[PDB]
């Protein structure tokens, strides 16, 4: 967005010397067959287990029996002859 | 008739002892899981010497 110098205009470009023009023309780089090589093992012998943790720690439980539950001798009671 | 909570409840006194001491550093003894801790006792054992 130039202003045009009206005393001093200028006009467009002229031939200058240049850069040998094969030189600036590359080639088009020539991919040979890869492959990713060797045999894949299945699996890994992994440093840290796949699964999940527990944050906390509960307690668990079993049930147990008592045992024969047997009789008893009781200390029993005086006669409620009108003094109780 | 019996209390079924409680008769399972055991109410346990062991103890253990401690080693790994250094000084002027904190010698943490860790409680353990799932216990309902009542008391504590430590008795300083600093060879010997009391």
């Amino acid at each position: 967005m130039a202003l045009i110098n009206p005393q001093f205009p200028y006009a467009g470009p002229v031939p200058i010397p240049g850069p040998a023009p094969t030189e600036t023309m590359p080639l088009l780089n020539y991919r040979v067959e890869g492959r990713i090589a060797g045999i894949q093992q299945a699996r890994q012998f992994m440093p840290f287990l796949q699964g999940p943790h527990r944050e906390v720690a509960e307690q668990t439980y079993y049930a147990i029996g008592t045992g024969i539950q047997m009789g008893q001798t009781f200390n029993q009671p005086l006669i409620n002859t009108q003094e109780g | 008739i019996l209390p079924l909570i409680d008769l399972s409840t055991l109410y346990n006194l062991e103890n253990s002892a401690q080693a790994g001491l250094t000084p002027n550093v904190d010698f943490v003894v860790q409680y353990a899981n799932l216990y309902r801790y009542l008391s504590t006792i430590a008795v300083f054992d600093n060879g010997g010497s009391f």
